[PDB]
């Protein structure tokens, strides 16, 4: 049961969401940024982890951050 | 003042007695602690004032070296010989408790003063002969300070000559000095 | 003398020792023709240890009661060639090294390209500030009165 | 107008304009580029002339008359070591405390200039030089010497620098002869006229 | 040979008379600038810590001064002290030649 | 040549060329002035 | 904002070249734009970009 919080410092450039694998990620209309749209996750029971939308964020500091939580069958990654 | 065409420091205006703007360190920046300054400069300056011409006289009168004149003390006896007669009440320890409990109490007593002129110019009862009314204030406080400083760059040197020269005097160190002026000098304990 | 050191002249355990060589040496040198080049090398050797010796006995070094020299380090004008010239001297070379790599990255850092001259570097402006470190201490006090030798506006991290 | 250089066909450093006398463009390491160092280094080398000058004057002329036969001052190397009305120590001593009034008030002109230019116990006598470096006045220039136009001081100051220079190379090199051959400077000359080819510097180094 | 009785009475007498003439302002000034043992800015007992509640029945005083019966013990105490320590020194054998 | 120049003056050469001179120098000279503990100056 | 070519220094107390010089690049003048500033460095952080979006109010005139 990971956390994924978005910051107001977002400039819209989809990337994270590109990058999740998981689709935990997605876009939401915005304002406050010239794309006109912001990220949002909804999905968070299905974070595994990984940071790769923290990866791929170009901002001086990330405007998405994850926080490791409880650990669950869907986070550890389990198939069996 | 102290060094000519030199820049003087913002808070020593000059207004004060013995300014001479002399404070390289610049240890007077804080107010209070200038205030509190002052007041300690006059108390070791007063103090070394009255202090060394006991220095001075028994040397001239004998039976005294201001060193050996602690020498009875941190000795099994000799609790006696003020000025060459025996002292009744000689012995350390009622010497050393009378000496407590009488400062203790006249220094608390000073202690207690509020105004900082007062603190360091009570008068009074300090001033029987009413010195202090002559309108002659300032130039009597010029001499105090200056003549003060002088007696205590004066026991400072008494106390390094003390060191230099262990079982000596200050007038005996003056007559090896005027013994033979080019050979007997600082340089001998400088410059080994 | 010093911490009950004895001079290695003096000493006895120095010339022990090197009696041991020596004769370690002519053992060695027992096993070869008088004339063939093992002979001359052993006996370059055996003259070198001895001069060796000779040196560190006249040169006044304390010695210890193995027999090995001691030095001294604390400021005595008696062994100030043990540690306080060779300091001196390593101070003025390692000075002279990094001021020069000083005033280089400085007058690179003002440069169309300086990670370039970073990599690849410019030889004559290199040998030019190479050659004027000769008297880096004097230049050194200079900046740092000056005030040009010290930074105000870094960057930090949150405190 | 372009004044003669150290080297030949090169071009002086920016700091070194040529108006101080003496200025022949020679700084290879910019010690003087910052713009405070100049009137520091000038004031250096102003003492640092003076000084070798007088220990030049001090040390071959002596040497030189003893050789003749005219005086019989000791060598200037061991005269130190020697027997004087006072303690070497002491008057080690009486000269910092002389120089350092003296030379506390060479720097209070340096610092603030034309501040100490009068006495300080009788104000009446007043020092009357104009350029830091060239006190002037009665006691420094009692001939009135040295007090004209400018570029005619220019000469007289480049000619005491010069010689200033050259006492400075003369005195080191008297210094480190003596500590080489121990012997005195005049007799390492004749030693050198007399056979120039072997009596040089290399020896049997 | 020290007269214990003497001793003890003459230091604990001096103590006394400092403690209730000489340093009773110093003393009471400064303990009023200390004023309590306070945490997060409340007292202990105000904070909630009932064996920490100050005991004035013990306080009470009738001298002018206020001097306080904790104060004799405190000043009497280093009376104690200050004439054992004059009795062992006197005592102590022990004379170097300085 | 101002290629062969530029190559010449990358860190790796330049480095190779330095501490090989100064390793040659330190070599002559312990190999003139051997054995030396302590500074006779 | 900052006007266009000037040199501003990041207040940011997050930002990687926080007490360091940029290159003001554009302003947005739209009324919502909550970081309108586009400031362009020297270095590149440890992401490897050198671009950073800031507000009006984490700039330094010099
Ligand atoms: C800072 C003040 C000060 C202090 C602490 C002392 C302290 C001392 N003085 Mg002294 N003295 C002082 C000022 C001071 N003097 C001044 C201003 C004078 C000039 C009048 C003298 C003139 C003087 C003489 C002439 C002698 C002393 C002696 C002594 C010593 C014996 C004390 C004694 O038994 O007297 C207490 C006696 C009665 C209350 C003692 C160390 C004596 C000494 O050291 O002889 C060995 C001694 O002969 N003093
Ligand atoms: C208050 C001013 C003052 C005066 C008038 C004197 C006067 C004297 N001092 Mg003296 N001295 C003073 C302050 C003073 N001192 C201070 C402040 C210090 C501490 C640095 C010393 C430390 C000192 C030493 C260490 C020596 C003297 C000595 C002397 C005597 C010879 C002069 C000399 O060498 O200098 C002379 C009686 C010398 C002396 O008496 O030897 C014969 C000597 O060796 N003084
Ligand atoms: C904190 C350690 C320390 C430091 C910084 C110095 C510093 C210095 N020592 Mg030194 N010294 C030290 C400890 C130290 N000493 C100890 C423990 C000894 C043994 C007693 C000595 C014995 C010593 C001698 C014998 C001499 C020095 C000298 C010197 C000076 C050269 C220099 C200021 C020299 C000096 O000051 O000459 C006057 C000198 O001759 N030192
Ligand atoms: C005091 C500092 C100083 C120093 C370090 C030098 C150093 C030098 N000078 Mg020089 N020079 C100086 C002062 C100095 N000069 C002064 C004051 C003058 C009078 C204007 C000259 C006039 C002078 C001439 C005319 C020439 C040199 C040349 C030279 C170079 C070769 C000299 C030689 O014998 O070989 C050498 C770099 C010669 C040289 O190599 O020029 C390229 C040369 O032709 N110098
Ligand atoms: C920097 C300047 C300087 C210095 C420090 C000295 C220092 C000295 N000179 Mg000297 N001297 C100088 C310049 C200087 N001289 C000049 C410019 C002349 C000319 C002389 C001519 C001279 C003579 C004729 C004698 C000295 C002597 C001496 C010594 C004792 C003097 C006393 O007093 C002393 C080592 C005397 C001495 O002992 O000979 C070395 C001596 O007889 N000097
Ligand atoms: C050859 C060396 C030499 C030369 C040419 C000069 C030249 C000069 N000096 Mg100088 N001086 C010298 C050596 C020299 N000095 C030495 C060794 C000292 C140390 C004592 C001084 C100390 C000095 C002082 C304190 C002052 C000067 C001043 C002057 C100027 C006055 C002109 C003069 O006196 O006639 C020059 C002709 C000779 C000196 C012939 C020498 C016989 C002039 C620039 C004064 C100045 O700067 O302007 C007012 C000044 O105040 N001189
Ligand atoms: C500038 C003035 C000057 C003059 C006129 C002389 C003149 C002389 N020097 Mg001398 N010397 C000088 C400066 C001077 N030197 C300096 C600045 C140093 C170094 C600090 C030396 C170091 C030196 C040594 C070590 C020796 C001489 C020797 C000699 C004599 C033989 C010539 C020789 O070997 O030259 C060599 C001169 C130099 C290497 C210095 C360079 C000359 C400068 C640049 C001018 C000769 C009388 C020799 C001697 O006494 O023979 C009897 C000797 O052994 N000199
Ligand atoms: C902190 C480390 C350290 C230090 C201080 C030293 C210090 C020393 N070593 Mg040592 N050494 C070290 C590490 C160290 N070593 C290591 C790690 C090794 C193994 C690789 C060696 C292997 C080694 C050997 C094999 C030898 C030394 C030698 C020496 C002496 C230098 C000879 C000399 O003066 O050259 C003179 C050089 C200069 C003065 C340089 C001048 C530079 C410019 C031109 C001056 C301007 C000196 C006592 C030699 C010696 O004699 O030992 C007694 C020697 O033969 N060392
Ligand atoms: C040589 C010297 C200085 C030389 C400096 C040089 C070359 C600097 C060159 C450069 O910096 C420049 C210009 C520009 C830079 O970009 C480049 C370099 C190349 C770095 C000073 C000598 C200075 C020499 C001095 C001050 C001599 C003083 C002598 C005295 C006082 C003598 C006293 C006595 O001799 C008597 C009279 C007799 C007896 O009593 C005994 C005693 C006591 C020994
Ligand atoms: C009422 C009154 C009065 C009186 C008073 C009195 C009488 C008092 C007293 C008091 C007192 C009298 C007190 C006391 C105290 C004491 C104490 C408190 C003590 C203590 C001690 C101790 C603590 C000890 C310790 C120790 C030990 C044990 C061992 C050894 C060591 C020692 C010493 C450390 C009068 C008349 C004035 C008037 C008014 C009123
Ligand atoms: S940590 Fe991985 S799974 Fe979670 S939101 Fe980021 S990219 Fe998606
Ligand atoms: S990568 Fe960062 S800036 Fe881009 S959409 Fe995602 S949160 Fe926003």
């Amino acid at each position: 049961a990971h956390s994924v919080k978005i910051y107001d410092t977002c400039i819209g450039c989809t990337q994270c969401v590109r990058a999740c694998p998981t689709d935990v990620l997605e876009m939401v209309p915005w304002d406050g940024c010239k794309a006109s749209q912001i990220a949002s996750a909804p999905r968070t029971e299905d974070c595994v982890g990984c940071k790769r939308c923290e990866s791929a964020c170009p901002t001086d500091f990330l405007s998405v951050r994850v926080y490791l939580g409880a650990e669950t069958t869907r986070s550890m990654g389990l198939a069996y | 003042e102290w060094l000519p065409g030199n820049p003087r420091p913002s808070y020593l205006d000059g207004s004060a007695p013995g300014d001479f703007g002399f404070d390289p360190l610049g240890l007077g920046e804080v107010p209070e602690n200038l205030e509190r300054f002052k007041e300690s400069e006059l108390i070791h300056a007063r103090w070394a004032m009255l202090a060394i011409p006991g220095v001075l006289i028994p040397e001239a009168l004998g039976y005294g070296n201001w060193v050996s004149a602690q020498k009875w003390a941190a000795t099994p006896g000799g609790q006696a010989t003020y000025l060459g007669n025996p002292v009744p009440w000689g012995n350390l320890p009622i010497i050393l408790a009378v000496e407590f409990i009488a400062i203790a109490f006249v220094e608390s007593q000073r202690n207690g003063e509020s105004d900082p002129e007062k603190r360091k110019y009570p008068g009074g009862p300090f001033d029987p002969l009413g010195f202090s009314k002559g309108a002659n204030l300032e130039e009597l406080k010029l001499k105090e300070i200056k003549n003060g400083r002088l007696a205590l760059v004066a026991f400072l040197g008494f106390v390094v000559q003390a060191v230099a020269y262990p079982g000596t005097g200050p007038l005996e160190n003056l007559k090896t000095h005027l013994a033979d002026p080019w050979h007997n000098t600082i340089a001998h304990v400088l410059i080994p | 003398d010093v911490a009950g050191l004895t001079p290695c002249k003096e000493s006895k355990g120095f010339a022990k020792r090197e009696k041991q060589e020596i004769k370690k040496l002519e053992s060695r040198l027992k096993l070869y023709a008088p004339d063939s080049a093992p002979a001359l090398a052993l006996n370059a050797t055996i003259e070198k240890t001895k001069r060796r010796f000779a040196f560190y006995g006249n040169e006044g070094l304390l010695c210890g009661t193995d027999g090995l020299p001691h030095l001294i380090v604390d400021g005595d004008q008696a062994h100030l060639g043990e540690f306080v010239y060779p300091g001196l001297v390593f101070l003025y070379i390692a000075g002279w090294i990094g001021w020069v790599g000083r005033a280089y990255l400085i007058d690179v850092r003002t440069s169309k390209k300086p990670t370039e001259k970073e990599i690849i570097i410019d030889v004559p402006l290199a040998l030019r500030i190479m050659s004027k470190g000769l008297t880096w201490p004097v230049a050194a006090i200079g900046e740092l009165r000056s005030g040009k030798l010290v930074e105000k506006s870094a960057n930090i991290t949150v405190s | 107008t372009d004044r003669p250089l150290w080297l030949p066909g090169s071009e002086a450093p920016k700091w070194l304009d040529g108006s101080l006398p003496g200025d022949y463009g020679f700084d290879p390491l910019d010690l003087a580029a910052e713009p405070g160092r100049l009137n520091w280094m000038v004031q250096a080398e102003l003492v640092h002339c003076r000084w070798a000058m007088l220990g030049a004057a001090g040390i071959f002329i002596p040497e030189l008359l003893t050789k003749i036969g005219i005086l019989n001052t000791p060598s200037w190397y061991k005269a130190g070591d020697a027997t004087y009305f006072a303690d070497q120590g002491t008057l080690f001593i009486v000269e910092l405390l002389l120089m350092a009034w003296a030379e506390s008030r060479r720097w209070a002109d340096i610092a603030r200039p034309g501040s100490v230019n009068t006495d300080p116990i009788f104000p009446n006598n007043k020092l009357t030089g104009t350029d830091v470096g060239y006190p002037g006045g009665l006691w420094f220039d009692p001939l009135g010497w040295g007090s004209g136009s400018e570029d005619k001081l220019k000469e007289i100051r480049t000619k005491e620098v010069k010689n200033g220079r050259l006492a400075m190379l003369a005195v080191l090199g008297a210094f480190v002869q003596a500590n080489v051959t121990h012997v005195g400077p005049i007799d390492n000359l004749f030693a050198h006229l007399a056979d120039p080819y072997h009596t040089t510097i290399l020896q049997s180094l | 040979e020290a007269n214990t009785a003497l001793t003890i009475t003459l230091s604990t007498g001096a103590l006394l008379f400092l403690g209730r003439f000489v340093f009773l302002p110093f003393q009471r000034d400064n303990v009023s600038r200390q004023g309590l043992p306070v945490q997060n800015g409340v007292t202990h007992f105000d904070a909630g810590d009932s064996r920490a509640q100050e005991v004035t029945s013990f306080l009470k005083t009738n001298d002018p001064a206020g001097f306080t019966i904790v104060d004799v013990l405190a000043w009497g105490a280093l009376g104690h002290a200050v004439g054992f320590f004059i009795l062992a020194t006197i005592n102590n054998g022990y004379n170097p030649q300085f | 040549m101002q290629d062969v120049k530029t190559y010449l003056s990358t860190a790796p050469v330049l480095a190779t060329l330095w501490f090989g001179f100064l390793a040659g120098l330190l070599i002559e000279i312990n190999r003139f002035f051997p054995d030396a503990l302590v500074l006779p100056l | 904002g900052p006007k266009r070519g000037s040199i501003v220094k990041v207040l940011r107390r997050e930002s990687y070249w926080f007490n360091d010089t940029g290159k003001v690049v554009a302003v947005d003048q739209a009324p919502g734009v909550r970081y309108p500033v586009v400031v362009r460095f020297d270095k590149v952080n440890y992401a490897g970009v050198s671009t950073n979006n800031y507000s009006p109010d984490e700039l330094e005139a010099a």
